[PDB]
RNA sequence: AAACCGGGCACUACGGUGAGACGUGAAAACACCCGAUCCCAUUCCGACCUCGAUAUGUGGAAUCGUCUUGCGCCAUAUGUACUGAGAUUGUUCGGGAGACAUGGUCCAAGCCCGGUGA
């Protein structure tokens, strides 16, 4: 039914059986989670910055002892962030970082600019530095998640 | 000895759009929305003023999508990527395969007999070089065939020689009208029209095209 | 600077009330031992004061008339995916939770069966593919694609392109590139 | 850390010898009352039985469970057991199908020690 | 999901570049739910070498 | 019916606990694969647990097997340290480690439920 699940499940799950060697079709990797957490210097205490991250997330985050906070987005959630950044990614060239089985993007203000959903209620994301993107996958490799972001990433321009 | 092995390619088109849900998928999603509605945090009047206040009248310009059902769908017009949206096409060719049962033109993927190449790889790029002209709005995926026939000789034919056809796969990237020679004609087909137009290799294709 | 009265604004908004107080039986004990005592907190003065003006439906919930998939007027039927006949009825409670829950279990369950079996077979005869081949051209076939996914492929969605549109707008951006900025 | 190995209850006064485990799999539901001098099996109810699997629709939830341990608590009453004493596993609790099988033989009428 | 935790969602539309539809989920910020248009805003930007620069007055 | 296989309990370090390689899902069993509507789980999240669903897919994680092995554990030296009694200023009679060295990872095994045999 959406768009972002059923399009890995229908185009990239055969091909990355195709691609790469695998003994079973169990062992192709996934995805399962994204893990949101904002960048260093902060306040703690203004409403903008537990506002600014409760807004793009959707669910209440997690503050421990205050020093640390953290919202981890699992299933349908986690799959509306990820279609919601790869649409937004497609108006400018974000740099991302591949790790060994994860993904690293860097939630800046000039994301939240180039939001179309975002451009008003902007004087709550103004005066924050951002937020740091974990997007894990089930990956053995390096190339791996290379390969499943790279179809992950689409676009109608080029 | 045994040898002259024939790389065929699979070319076809993706779904543009999604097919069908079933209705109970459907109705509990809307009824999931619904009933986790209820128990939600409910932000104020005053909050959503804020973009109450940024209401205005532009040049208004209305949004109207295309339909899912194409022309080319009601009128049953073939060689065309754009009938059948929620539905994979495939791509044959009509001309002599390499078997030589007879003269006369039969329904069938583009191929080549292997000579001299490294892989059957590079030998299937020439293969739909040889039909679609060049190489730019494709994909090929894999090093590995996807299936493969091995073809011997049987009591009513003892004439062709014993070979093996490996099937490779290829997609379109984003091309919607192809230039296509060496053959007299060709369509965009479905699976089920593509088992319809093979009688008997039904059951193999059926276990190599995923539906 | 920062206005007082926005972050007073905030702080409505991250206290924001519910339509319903849902509440664990071994709070609501706690709740009536409370209304015993007489001792009335802050969330409950709060979801009285709703009450004493409306409740549940005052909030935009209705179990009679749910609220569609998408915006107005671009609904799953109005783009033609359903017919309305083809619509499974139901309202906004557990017993027809119950029963939409497991029917869409099956459902899913199903499909995602068929699915692997599928991919299974393929896999099984692709293995088999590989192993009919002589010596050099397998283990030429034996090494794994590592070239990206192409760009430019598209995704599917609810709603094929429009014809002309995308020309369009690449035209008006580079009829906005055209020449070059004053500094 | 390393878990170390589980301990049956201490004896204090009394023996209690008849001691009731429970199993709970994807497809049926076991309950055993366990004699604990000789180590053999006093009693049992399942729904993989072959008198008790065709029965029954649903061999696997609450509602088996409960059934399940309706028919032990009569069983044990017709061999003459007054009470059980239970015994939870690593990941029990008193929820769901535990709590079916404890309530419907407590209700059967058998004493819990 | 815990409930009285969370806050509340809302349905928006967007439109890609090519003109197809796509239904998402949203924190209910707005009243109603809108239609959202992508465009082109690529803004790549470039400099002139010194050379480049050199060409374009002395020749 | 008497054997074999699966699950639960019971026995146990020669029966423990890790690592590697090769296999196995019997018409049955176990687990995973799917979902979060009610119960339950989360100081955010179906990650863990829980509750529902699975004419047949997979043994990728766990679970079962076979061998190689590392710590342990068991058995046994030879010799020395040390030591009880006794003064030829300990010339006698007893006990006997630690660390080395050598081998093994046995044998036997009960109750119930289900399947194949029948
Ligand atoms: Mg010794």
């Amino acid at each position: 039914m959406f768009p972002l699940n059923f399009h890995y499940e229908d185009v990239l799950r055969q091909d990355l059986l195709l691609k790469l060697n695998y003994a079973n079709v169990m062992e192709v990797p996934g995805l399962c989670e994204i893990r949101v957490v904002p960048k260093a210097p902060y306040n703690f205490i203004i409403k903008n910055g537990k506002l600014a991250m409760e807004i793009p997330c959707g669910q209440k985050f997690i503050q421990t002892q205050d020093l640390a906070r953290q919202s981890t987005l699992r299933g349908h959630g986690m799959s509306n962030f990820l279609v919601r950044i790869l649409t937004v990614m497609s108006l400018l060239d974000f740099p991302v970082e591949i790790r060994k089985n994860s993904i690293q993007f860097s939630m800046e203000t000039e994301f939240c600019e180039f939001s179309p959903e975002l451009e008003d209620h902007f004087e709550i994301f103004e005066h924050i530095r951002g937020f740091n993107v974990t997007i894990i996958t089930s990956a053995n490799t390096q190339d791996e998640t290379l390969l499943l972001w790279s179809g992950f990433l689409q676009k109608d321009e080029g | 000895s045994s040898d002259k092995i024939v790389a065929s390619v699979l070319f076809e088109r993706l779904r543009v759009v999604i097919p069908k849900p079933d209705p109970a998928v459907y109705a509990f999603q809307e009824f999931k929305f619904n009933w986790q509605q209820q128990f939600r945090r409910r932000y104020p009047d005053e909050f959503l003023d804020i973009a109450k206040n940024r209401a205005k009248g532009e040049y208004q310009m209305d949004y109207v999508p295309a339909p899912r059902i194409t022309e080319a769908d009601k009128n049953n017009d073939r060689k065309s990527l754009y009938r059948a949206l929620d539905k994979k096409l495939y791509l044959l060719i009509f001309g002599k395969p390499f078997g030589a049962t007879s003269d006369k033109p039969v329904w069938h993927f583009p191929e080549k007999v292997y000579d001299s190449e490294p892989t059957l790889r590079k030998c299937a790029e020439s293969a739909l070089k040889s039909v679609v002209g060049d190489l730019t709005h494709t994909y090929f995926v894999g090093n590995a065939p996807m299936a493969h026939m091995a073809i011997q000789p049987t009591e009513e034919m003892p004439d062709l020689p014993s070979y093996k056809r490996f099937f490779f796969k290829c997609s379109v990237v984003a091309a919607s009208k192809y230039d296509i020679s060496n053959c007299e004609d060709f369509v965009w087909v479905t699976k089920d029209e593509l088992l319809e137009f093979f009688p008997e290799q039904a059951e193999f294709f059926n276990k190599m095209i995923i539906s | 600077r920062i206005s007082d009265e926005k972050q007073k604004l905030y702080e409505q908004c991250l206290n924001a009330p519910c339509p319903v107080r849902s509440l664990t039986p071994k709070e609501a004990e706690r709740e009536a031992q409370r209304e015993k005592l007489g001792l009335i907190s802050k969330d409950k003065q709060r979801d009285m004061e709703i009450q004493k003006k409306g409740g549940a439906a005052a909030m935009g919930i209705n179990t009679d008339e749910p609220m569609r998939i998408g915006t107005a007027g671009l609904d799953y039927v109005s783009l033609g995916i359903f017919s309305a006949d083809e619509l499974v009825k139901y309202k906004v409670t557990a017993e027809d939770g119950e029963r939409l829950a497991k029917e869409n279990s099956k459902v899913l369950m199903r499909e995602h069966r068929e699915r692997r079996a599928a991919e299974t077979v393929l896999l099984n005869m692709k293995k088999a593919a590989i192993e009919a081949l002589p010596e050099k051209l397998k283990m030429a076939a034996l090494e794994p694609d590592l070239t990206p996914f192409p760009a430019n492929r598209g995704m599917a969605t609810l709603t094929p392109p429009i014809e002309g549109y995308l020309e369009k707008v690449m035209d008006a951006a580079k009829k906005s590139s055209s020449k070059e900025k004053l500094r | 850390v390393i878990p170390p190995a589980v301990r049956p209850p201490r004896l204090f006064d009394y023996l209690k010898p008849y001691v009731l485990k429970m199993h709970f799999t994807n497809k049926f539901v076991h309950a055993q009352v366990i004699h604990s001098p000789t180590a053999t099996v006093a009693c049992a109810a399942s729904s993989q039985e072959k008198a008790l699997r065709e029965t029954m629709g649903v061999t696997r939830d609450v509602a088996a469970a409960s059934k399940i341990g309706k028919i032990l608590g009569e069983r044990l009453l017709m061999k003459d057991i007054p009470a059980v004493a239970i015994h939870m596993k690593k990941e029990q609790r008193y929820h769901g199908k535990v709590k079916a099988v404890i309530d419907s033989v407590r209700e059967a009428g058998v004493k819990l020690l | 999901m815990k409930k009285g935790v969370h806050p509340q969602m809302q349905w928006i539309s967007y439109v890609t570049q090519s003109g197809r539809l796509m239904h998402v989920m949203m924190t209910r910020i707005h009243h109603v739910g809108k239609v959202y248009h992508f465009g082109a805003k690529r803004q790549l930007a470039q400099s002139i070498g010194q050379i480049a620069k050199f060409k374009r007055r002395f020749n």
